[PDB]
């Protein structure tokens, strides 16, 4: 701050110095008609007034010796300690993708380790449901699959388990019937075990496997 | 409010633009006994070491100086103004007044924010420059 | 309207004001009183004093400085009194406000929540410390017809204590899975980790790596561990 | 008894701890000068000495630091981006990258509903293609490609404290083993 | 409600897709913004 | 809160609970019926260690109990602000609620006491399903008759009759003289429901809620907790009084009897047709409303969502009004339709964020904004708000 202690104005004006840019009677009748106007029409020093009054006894050395500044909160070791603690953050691992959690296999994965460390020391409810136009993307490349063999009934119990697992009901136990039209037991095996839930119509088909 | 100096004469002013080329200069233009114009100055005298190196703040009264009141068309009792390498800064807040500045800002960081985009803005020569924050139902 | 511009034609409480304006009143009237010479140079050390008494009674530290002149002291104390009333009764003032469902605008949302935890954790400490005093208020006659009400009910229940977990126990781990994961779903919704709760997955996936020695570790800490971090 | 003392209670409650094992040392050695003072003459200026460093060291651990000047935010100016990729610094940013997974996360499928996961405080968390366009009809997710770099790990200060925890509650158990 | 606005067509007519000058919309995918907006913040930025 | 019911499959068994048992619903000698709601005040705040080191011993080892106690004290930390916790209970920690539950059962014991106790839960070997008894001597043994504590709120149910009730309010009054009829000053209706379907205010009526409280009042010590009449709700059901009032949760519901329909009704969304075991006819009606706490709250919410948010995108505000929305639906299901202001803030409050995109978008406003630019999903690119 030079130029603020030294204080010569010249002659100058100030605008055209910087090269700046911009982006009587009467008057006497009106401060009388304002002064006919004006005829007819704080608590805080109050408080600390009493007080300022009592400083006068302070002699210069004890204003000379003020202590000068104190921290008492340590807010500045908090602060800093804050501050590096939410510096950078991170990114979460890929074991957190929520999908995969079930309980079973981690208890059964778990207690072996465990019972291991110790003799060595002596699909998901929140998923949604499959969009019928993905599922229908599965009914096309697995149509494709079947009518790629007629044979090879692999792929009949293909399409009927995994549209079995998606939706099942009507679907699976029609494809079944249709392509098991006969020497491999395999698609009368599946058959069997899906399309029953009666007798009469599991003997109607294990008669027909047989 | 201590912290801030003061600028007594358009000189000061003019001189406080011309002779800082590498950070903004920050004018608050007001009185000491209004409302708005402290609070401010309390804003402003906390952020000012925090901001020193790319950009310094001064004070202007209007009384003590009514020279730039005409060129500048200063009214409402503050305007914080923003100067690099003697042009007039502008950046378009969302107040319609693409120029100056008027309202009182809230929160440090939000003015700490237009300082640095302003300082940014102004580095490549651009003009006008676009606030994060646009406050417009303040004005 | 038409007047003023002819004339410019030829010529051209609250929260907010108050705590300013009693600063500006407090330091007007110290720097009047004191001696021009050494004026300046202390001022803004006389401002820190006002910000540091002014932390200190936001922390309840009792802001007992070495030696003083006495007026100052009393000086400085008095504006925390005022200052103390205006700041704790807007605090309440304006969170009706927010209940209501009126517009206080943003920071005072934020900072009223600040304020009146500051206040919450005033009237906990004065709780606890009034409890030191008066001691337990229960007393033996009471705390008496309280307990005999349960051992009456446990010994018509039949009801058999429940024991200590067995360091060879059935369930520990089906005990120690439902724990750790009900740790552990909180940062499942999470693509980014911030640095405590990186930790607490580092915690969480050395307790499924290593149970054997997790189960010692509680084991230990249930017979022993006494004393525990803030 | 001594926590009782004059020495101690005169002081602020935060610098009890720190005077107890000042002060005990302090009443040791005066104990050490008793044995050896000879019973005819018994001498102080010893405990005088040693009130001096007591007292004065309390009203320094009472004393609070001194004020701070403010920092200053560095400069807006942006620097010039430098590169280096080696196995060490990939396996650095491994941390702070998204991997490929969970960057097919951030992909939204043009025209149908996302796989959502109900989260455990029941809001759905998409995983908009994570999953094969086959493996929402079977519902199977995937196993996919697992990256082991990004995986959670413990601060310097938090894996001593834990091994040693640990280390201690194995002699805890070795105890209850013989006993 | 896609029903209730007529259909993903009346909608397509709401938006630019027709300029993407994608002629089938079925193969197409958005790239999420909340993830975009995870990227960005992995550097090291100023609060502006 | 069982692990078996989920609060608003609560209030239905609560309500199936009150009609199921024998004859309240006759008034026809003298008889009457009351409820209580009373939070138990301060109760973790108020847990002494001294006593829960002993309770705990009775329950568990000593081990736990002394582990359980000191993990208590800690020391408490905000920023500057720091004190040892001696005297209530930090119910952050995770085994914090099951204390909070023994606690509790200490209490309950005290109204209930240990003859009513054993009839509500039955013999260890036999106990009882949540409502029910043996035989209906049983029931009408004691003038308690159902019974529960959801954390620190409490219901109480008495049936009375004449020679039972005019002792109760003999003694109050007899030991709380008021000459100038002055019960019904502070006593607390309840706001949401119109004239016809609140308490009545009559000398009788009011006389017994407060014995009512007055008794149990007495029976609780004030250093376990602080029972005030002012957060206690009474509701009486007498010749004068056809409304049976209480509030569950979230839930406000009113219980009128087949028999007493005459006085002026009228259907609503939140209608429960209740069924008698044996009967098998529908002996009651009881209408569902949302409570002033949790409308409030909501009102509270959705402003929270339009605050706190200076600069967020629009998909977050549609995703968090989903959110909330959702909420509020899934949990009220019955009761919305019946409540008009919830309605009202409803619709209030959807133009209102559509209102903050708006303003997002630009500062002029529109004159219309096509509705499929909220409403489509998130997929075809809108903010799929509902």
């Amino acid at each position: 701050p030079s130029f603020l202690d030294q204080e010569p104005p010249a002659g100058y004006v100030p605008g055209i110095g910087r090269g700046a840019t911009g982006f009587k009677t009467l008057e006497l009748k009106l401060a009388q008609k304002k002064k006919k106007r004006a005829n007819e029409k704080s608590n805080v020093k109050r408080q600390f007034a009493d007080l300022k009054e009592s400083l006068a006894a302070v002699t210069e050395s004890e204003w000379m010796d003020i202590p000068d500044a104190t921290d008492f909160t340590r807010r500045n070791k908090r602060n800093r300690i804050q501050e590096q603690l939410n510096r950078k953050t991170y990114a979460a691992p890929d074991s957190l993708i929520p999908g995969n959690v079930d309980l079973n296999k981690l208890t059964e994965e778990r207690e072996k380790l465990l019972q291991s460390q110790i003799d060595e020391n002596l699909r998901v409810n929140s998923l949604s449901d499959a969009t019928l136009e993905d599922l229908q993307k599965m009914r096309t490349i697995l149509k494709s699959y079947r009518k790629a063999d007629p044979t090879n009934p692999q792929g009949w119990i293909a399409s009927a388990r995994l549209e079995e697992k998606a939706r099942k009901f009507s679907v699976a136990k029609k494809i079944i019937e249709n392509g098991c039209q006969p020497r491999s037991s395999d698609i009368w095996l599946e058959n069997i075990r899906l399309h029953e839930s009666d007798v009469h119509y599991c003997k109607t088909l294990v008669a027909t496997a047989i | 409010s201590v912290l801030l100096p003061q600028l007594r004469t358009g000189w000061h002013v003019d001189q406080a633009i011309v002779t800082e080329t590498k950070r903004l200069v920050v004018i608050r233009f007001g009185r000491k006994n209004d409302r708005q114009c402290m609070i401010m100055d309390e804003l402003l005298s906390s952020i000012a070491e925090r901001v020193r190196n790319f950009a310094v703040i001064y004070l202007c009264d209007i009384d003590e100086v009514s020279d730039f009141d005409e060129m500048y068309e200063l009214t409402d009792p503050m305007t914080v103004m923003f100067f690099y390498h003697n042009k007039h800064m502008m950046c378009d807040f969302g107040t319609g007044n693409n120029n100056k500045l008027n309202f009182i800002v809230d929160d440090k960081q939000e003015m700490i924010d237009i300082l640095e985009t302003i300082f940014r803005g102004a580095r490549k020569n651009k003009g006008l420059v676009v606030s994060p924050y646009d406050y417009n139902h303040k004005r | 309207y038409i007047g003023n511009l002819i004339t410019r034609q030829f010529e051209g409480r609250l929260d907010a004001y108050y705590d300013l304006e009693l600063r500006n009143s407090v330091m007007d009237d110290i720097l009047e009183m004191m001696p021009e010479s050494i004026r300046q140079k202390k001022a803004r050390t006389i401002l820190q004093h006002l910000s540091e008494a002014w932390r200190c009674w936001k922390a309840n530290i009792p802001w007992d400085v070495p030696g003083m002149p006495a007026p100052i002291k009393k000086i400085i104390e008095r504006y925390i009194k005022s200052k103390a009333d205006a700041w704790v009764s807007a605090a309440h003032y304006n969170r009706e406000r927010i209940k209501r469902g009126a517009h206080v605008e943003k920071t005072m949302v934020k900072k009223n929540l600040g304020r009146l935890t500051r206040l919450w954790i005033k009237n906990e400490q004065e709780r606890q410390r009034q409890i030191q005093k008066n001691g337990p208020e229960i007393t033996p006659e009471e705390a008496t017809t309280i307990f005999s009400v349960m051992v009456e009910w446990l010994e018509s229940r039949s009801f058999s204590p429940i024991p200590f977990p067995p360091l060879t126990y059935k369930n520990d781990t089906k005990i120690l899975v439902l724990a750790l994961e009900d740790l552990k779903d909180v940062y499942a919704s999470k693509v980014r980790l911030n640095a405590s709760e990186r930790e607490e997955l580092a915690l969480i996936e050395e307790a499924y790596d290593n149970p054997h020695d997790t189960l010692n570790r509680i084991k230990k800490y249930l017979l022993t561990q006494r004393v525990f971090k803030p | 008894y001594l926590f009782a003392s004059d020495m101690i209670q005169k002081f602020p409650v935060s610098v009890h701890k720190q005077m107890l094992r000042m002060l005990c040392a302090k009443v040791s050695l005066a104990a050490r000068v008793d044995a050896g003072q000879k019973n005819g003459d018994r001498n102080t200026v010893l405990a005088h000495k040693w009130k001096a460093e007591l007292s004065k060291k309390a009203r320094k651990l009472s004393e609070a630091p001194s004020i701070s000047e403010t920092k200053a935010l560095p400069i807006p100016e942006d620097q010039p981006k430098k590169k280096r990729a080696g196995r060490k610094f990939r396996k650095y940013k491994e941390k702070f990258r998204l991997s490929h997974v969970r960057q097919l996360q951030n992909r939204m499928e043009f025209g149908k509903q996302e796989q959502t996961v109900l989260d455990s405080y029941g809001e759905e968390v998409g995983l908009g293609m994570s999953n094969t366009s086959l493996q929402q009809a079977v519902g199977a997710t995937s196993g996919s490609r697992r990256s082991a770099g990004n995986q959670a790990k413990l601060t310097k200060v938090m894996k001593h404290r834990i091994s040693e925890a640990n280390q201690q509650a194995d002699e805890f158990l070795i105890s209850l083993g013989h006993n | 409600v896609i029903q209730a606005l007529g259909g993903i067509e009346t909608i397509l007519e709401h938006t630019l897709f027709k300029g993407t000058g994608f002629n089938s919309w079925e193969g197409l995918f958005w790239e999420k913004a909340s993830g975009f907006e995870d990227s960005m913040q992995f550097k090291k930025l100023t609060h502006a | 809160p069982s692990d078996s019911e989920i609060p608003p499959l609560l209030v239905y068994k609560w309500t199936q609970g009150i009609n199921n048992l024998s004859e309240i619903w006759d008034v026809s000698r003298g008889q009457s019926a009351v409820l209580l709601e009373t939070t138990l005040g301060e109760m973790a705040e108020k847990i002494d260690f001294t006593l829960l080191n002993r309770l705990l011993r009775l329950i568990v080892d000593p081990n736990i109990a002394d582990y359980i106690t000191a993990k208590n004290n800690v020391v408490i930390n905000f920023k500057d602000m720091s004190h040892v916790n001696k005297y209530g209970l930090i119910r952050g920690l995770k085994f914090a609620s099951f204390i909070f539950q023994y606690y509790g059962l200490v209490i309950d014991l005290l109204l209930l006491g240990q003859e009513r106790a054993t009839d509500l839960a039955g013999p260890a070997n036999n106990p009882n399903e949540f409502m029910q008894f043996k035989s209906k001597e049983v029931e009408k043994a004691h003038p308690i008759r159902l019974y529960t504590r959801y954390l620190d709120r409490i219901y109480m149910l008495f049936h009375f009759e004449e020679d039972e009730g005019e002792e109760l309010t003999d003694e109050y009054l007899a030991e709380n003289p008021d000459p100038n009829f002055e019960n019904s000053i502070g006593y607390n209706n309840r706001k949401c429901w119109p004239k016809d379907s609140r308490m009545r205010l009559i000398r009788q009526d009011v006389n017994l809620g407060r014995a009512v409280f007055w008794e149990i009042q007495s029976r609780v010590p004030t250093s376990l907790t602080s029972i005030k009449w002012e957060n206690a709700f009474v509701s009486v059901y007498s010749k004068n009084n056809p409304n049976l009032l209480f509030s569950m949760c979230g839930f406000e519901v009113r219980i009128l009897p087949r028999q007493r329909m005459e006085e002026v009704v009228s259907n609503d969304e939140g209608v429960w047709d209740l069924v008698d075991e044996r009967t098998k006819q529908r002996t009651a009606k009881a209408y569902l409303k949302v409570s002033e706490e949790e409308i409030k709250k909501f009102d509270s919410r959705i402003r929270g969502i339009l605050m706190a948010s200076g600069s967020t995108t629009f998909t977050k505000v549609a995703a968090k009004w989903n959110t909330s929305l959702i909420s509020l639906f899934t949990y009220f299901r019955e009761a919305i339709v019946a409540t008009e202001p919830l309605l009202d803030i409803l619709v209030k409050g959807e133009t209102r964020i559509q209102n903050r995109v708006k303003l997002g978008l630009n500062s002029k406003m529109p004159t219309r904004f096509p509705p499929a630019v909220f409403y489509t999903p998130k997929e075809l690119g809108g903010l799929g708000m509902i």
